[PDB]
């Protein structure tokens, strides 16, 4: 409760219409009440619960983008900061959530790896989000929580995964966002990116249609931030 | 600040 | 109310900083406790306090749409009961804008431009839930939506001149009520009619400013004829 | 029908 006597199935559905009706928030809450179920999700389930999460916590950042900027210029009473303050402490509780769904169902030893490198990768995008609002020790702490979660699902994706599995590459492309964004390393980011991408080009040749047009929209992702940054 | 992926 | 240990002077601030971060929820809640202070409120104020719950009401109507549309489709529960939840909550707002008109920003209002734009949000309002209404509800809330507009009408034709904007809209929404609500197309159709030739009257006593606002919305009530005529 | 915008 307040999904608990709700079934399994009329959840997922209800994240779909929720998602229709571009109401992420309401689709965030049946993909909760549906993985708290207990059964593991499938590869579509996966999906919905992140394209929920990351369309909540993707409002709170970017108010917090906006207050923090404000808050900035300024530095009068406390009302920019207070309200910075609040937007702040709502994004955190929507990580923290995320982030215990995953310890407390998800994350699991035995697993597929598609199904695993997906909530590792999940695991480092919320510390990460996290990382972006803490400040001091906290932030470091937060910041090796990320980069551990990244690292063991980007292992997990080199043994078990071909270089253009699209999986594989939209970790690589948030871990090489990490390096540069939020550990200061952007040699490492411009390195990961540049290695991606050509380990993935010299393989779509054994792709389908369909199969390279999912892989290389990322790969242009990836080139985008190398232009960017080089 | 650099963009991270759009999708999931 | 809940923002009550808020200064007055914070919550519209911060209701400025939420409309920037575009958080319109927030804005709305900082509004809500603004107006709860009890003091009456600014044109500026009471233009925070319209945005914000149009931006949120909007944001609900446009969803409660969707699943309806869905719903109609589909000819499992399911589609129902989520449609039933955006409507429950869309109800809820309606009701909390309708609890702080009358509760006491209409009888408090200083002047005929702000009462007529309260009593315009108030018949608004109910006709946002006549939309989602059914039944004998359906029919005690177009009557109250019927009331507050014929109200703000009232004084809008007693003190202000028939191009004056204010008085435009209202009447641009009292004559979609009319069509869309209150399955009342030959009121309707009139109303939009003598408003716009009312206006139209007087259009070569204004400024280029004044007469680009005024034929805007004529236009706004001319699209509406054509559709119904 | 579209009200006020
Ligand atoms: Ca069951
Ligand atoms: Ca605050
Ligand atoms: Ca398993
Ligand atoms: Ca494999
Ligand atoms: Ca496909
Ligand atoms: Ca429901
Ligand atoms: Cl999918
Ligand atoms: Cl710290
Ligand atoms: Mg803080
Ligand atoms: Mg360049
Ligand atoms: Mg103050
Ligand atoms: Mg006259």
């Amino acid at each position: 409760g307040a999904m608990g006597s709700m079934e399994r199935a009329s959840l997922i559905q209800k994240a779909k219409l929720a998602e229709q009706a571009e109401r992420y928030e309401d689709m965030a809450a049946f993909m909760k009440g549906a993985v708290e179920k207990g059964e593991e999700l499938s590869c579509e389930e996966r999906n919905l619960l992140s394209v929920a999460y990351k369309n909540v916590v993707g409002g709170q950042r970017a108010a917090w983008r906006v207050l923090s900027s404000i808050e900035q210029k300024s530095n009068k009473g406390p009302e920019v900061r207070e309200y910075r303050e609040k937007v702040e402490t709502e994004l955190q509780g929507v990580c923290d959530t995320v982030l215990g769904l995953l310890d407390s169902h998800l994350i699991k030893e035995a697993g597929d790896a598609e199904s695993r490198v997906f909530y590792l990768k999940m695991k480092g995008d919320y510390y990460r989000y996290l990382a972006e609002v803490a400040t001091g020790d906290d932030k470091k702490r937060i910041i090796d929580s990320a980069r551990s979660a990244y690292q063991e699902a980007m292992d997990i994706s080199k043994k078990e995964m071909p270089p253009t599995n699209p999986i594989r590459l939209g970790l690589a492309l948030n871990f090489s966002v990490f390096h540069y964004e939020i550990a200061n390393s952007p040699e490492e980011a411009i390195s990961l990116a540049k290695t991606t991408f050509d380990e993935a080009m010299a393989d779509l040749h054994t792709l389908s249609e369909d199969s390279y047009k999912d892989s290389t929209l990322i790969m242009q992702l990836l080139r985008d931030n190398l232009t960017l940054w080089t | 600040r650099t963009p991270s992926l759009p999708t999931p």
